[PDB]
């Protein structure tokens, strides 16, 4: 790299830019100079402190270590050469950071005359190109930024750099700052230059795994020559000869399951007549699952936002937070989850105090089991007044071994229906925000996947 | 009882630093995405979080804390979580 | 135990957010810095950071709680807080 | 006649260039909040703003010109300023 290469790639370096090198890289190579060694003591401690201030305002802490090298020690200055001291060492290398940092965002003008000794001398035609690279092609926060502005000689080491000598300034002869600062940094070892899919595949490769350790179990015969199956797979004889590899059911749930759902799968649990029996409930409507998986097909409106049809179809008590309050997840850190709004809304719809936990972790797909477990019913039909269980994948739950919660406010006529939500986006916990969310019907097959509880009587 | 409080603000904070390599900070909303992801981490999954946060090794993973070394297991959470919060956590 | 860390993580959120409606988020500088004031307040001021957070007027002032009702007292704290942290605390 | 407009565009760019030090650029509304700032001040505090804006002290304060050396004093100044242009002016 030439030196108009070195300057031009330095200016137009970041002004937080590390240039490849640590704080730690730093700290024994600024021993002995200037104010590192006179007002730090060449203390690793101090020298350290000064540099991840810096760093922390964002200026290099390379750049901040090489201009102190190159303009030298004045008793009577600050870490910026021409000001007074701002406090001690600390506070005023923070001054110098931020005033560095604003001045690169700074409305600017290279500096083309020096205002000690104003002789203008630089052609009109190298003036015109380093206005345009500097308002043009020099971004806010650059290293040039920061210093083309504040003297002539910044502005003559960029864009004219004979300029520098006293036979073209008429003046004196003037370091080059750009070239100094950057040889400094090389000269250090510094260098001056200017999603999670791995995750799927891995995921494809543990099915693949997941496959062999189904095969691994032995099979068992199903009665004579005809079959020869186990609880993953059938063997079936087709002909003298033939015989054709099924698959037993359990087999797609054990993996189906794992591929919507990681843990707990279907347990083929204890569930509800597909009758309503609405005089067997306190009251409300309730839809039979249709198939269509899906998931929300709208939701998320605050009671202000929901459009007007769902609004008229709610067939529970608007929410009251009266019921919110005295609340036992306010204890436990679990304000405006979903289990709490569960908990209030089914206390306000019962009439009753809910259960809000059996001596184990409630999240919301486990909530289901400690109303069962308090004598709380429980259906596949969503059922309008009724609290849900949702897994990952289902009803907005998103994280596999905590799952969803909320209460239906509404079913339709196509099987869909509407839920009132705490803990979903935009609105997470603590707000308790209501939210209110359309959901697709659900599975046949959802099982412990989506489960809906009624309030204890 | 104060080292209790002063501790959980360091394991917050070491969490968000440790999280931000991997998530742009670019738009407020991602930040404040972030601070929620970190906040649940550490309520929901607090002793993985902190062995995550006190392990020096360079190719430490917090998914091999919170779903253990199965990578379809680690997928599905990932998934799940960033569905959620729309934060990296890898 | 477990419920005291979740309450200080929900702390750190609580105030978090709120101190976010007075302070530009666009920097990574910025959102560091508040990061690190939430902690400082709630170490060094944990009670009166937890009446400001549980206080539900909408006129509450943080600086209330920690300087008094004195004027000149909120300022010399608000100015020597913000040259600290670069952080707003109305 | 010439001499003073040319004047007024120097101290105008003097005092935009002072106090954009202690307020962040990086959004265009703040940029123009920093330019209306500046010249109510120069219109309605000229006097002051010209003494600080000529002051060479490290420790200048444009509050100081314009509210005193009572703290509680430039604490309501700045608290009216800052909640009228969104601008800080320590």
């Amino acid at each position: 790299m030439n030196d108009k290469e070195k300057i031009d790639k330095f200016i137009h370096s970041n002004l937080n830019d590390d240039f490849g090198l640590s704080v730690d890289d730093l700290v024994g190579k600024v021993k002995g100079i200037g104010r590192f060694s006179a007002w730090c003591g060449n203390s690793s401690t101090k020298i350290k402190q000064v540099l991840n201030a810096v760093k922390s305002i964002g200026v290099s802490p390379a750049l901040f270590a090489a201009y102190e090298k190159n303009e030298g020690y004045n008793g009577s200055w600050g870490w910026l050469n021409h000001t007074s001291p701002q406090g001690n060492y600390l506070t005023d290398a923070q001054f110098v950071a931020r005033k560095l940092v604003s001045q690169s965002r700074q409305a600017g003008t290279p500096s083309w005359i020096d205002a000690g000794n104003p002789v203008d001398f630089v052609p009109a035609s190298v003036k015109r190109k380093g206005n345009y690279d500097f308002s043009h092609n020099m971004k806010n926060g650059k290293v040039g930024r920061a210093y083309i502005p504040l003297t002539a000689a910044a502005t003559w080491a960029a864009y004219y750099p004979e300029g520098l000598q006293a036979s073209y300034n008429r003046v004196q002869n003037y370091g080059n700052p750009f070239l100094d600062a950057a040889n400094t940094i090389l000269g250090w070892g510094g260098k001056i230059d200017g999603g999670g899919l791995d995750v799927v595949a891995r995921a494809f490769e543990e099915f693949l795994k997941k496959l062999q350790d189904s095969m691994q179990w032995d099979l068992h015969s199903i009665g004579t020559d005809k079959f020869f199956s186990n609880q993953m797979f059938t063997i079936t004889k087709t002909y003298n000869n033939t015989y054709r590899l099924n698959m037993n059911q359990k087999l797609l749930d054990e993996m189906k399951d794992l591929i919507s759902r990681i843990d707990g799968g279907s347990g083929n649990d204890t569930g509800a007549d597909d009758s309503d029996g609405d005089h067997g409930g306190k009251a409300g409507k309730s839809v039979a699952p249709n198939g269509k998986s899906g998931r929300k097909i709208g939701g998320n409106w605050t009671y202000s936002n929901l459009p007007q049809k769902y609004k008229d179809a709610i067939e529970v008590p608007k929410f009251d937070p009266k019921y919110l309050a005295g609340s036992p997840f306010v204890n436990t850190g679990d304000t405006g989850q979903c289990t709490e709004l569960t908990w209030a809304y089914m206390h306000q719809i019962w009439g009753k105090r809910q259960p809000a936990w059996d001596n184990q972790v409630t999240n919301g797909q486990r909530v289901w089991v400690v109303y069962r477990n308090q004598g709380a019913r429980v259906t596949h039909r969503p059922t309008v007044g009724y609290g849900f269980s949702s897994k990952p994948n289902y009803l907005q739950a998103m994280l596999p071994g905590v799952g969803h919660t909320g209460v239906v406010v509404a079913v339709f006529k196509d099987g869909s229906f509407l839920t009132a939500n705490y803990n979903v986006p935009p609105y997470w916990a603590p707000s308790r925000v209501v939210e209110y969310a359309l959901i697709d019907g659900v599975p046949e097959n959802a099982g412990d996947n989506i489960m809906f509880f009624s309030g204890i009587k | 009882v104060t080292n209790e409080k002063g501790q959980a603000y360091t394991e917050m904070l070491q969490l968000f630093n440790l999280l931000q390599q991997w998530n742009d900070f670019y738009t407020a909303e991602n930040a404040n995405n972030l601070l929620v992801a970190c906040q649940q981490l550490l309520i929901n999954y607090n002793e993985p979080v902190i062995k995550f946060i006190n392990d020096e090794n360079e190719d430490k993973s917090l998914l091999q804390y919170l779903a253990g070394d199965d990578g379809l297991a680690q997928w599905q959470f990932y998934k799940g979580f960033y569905n959620n919060y729309n934060v990296h956590i890898f």
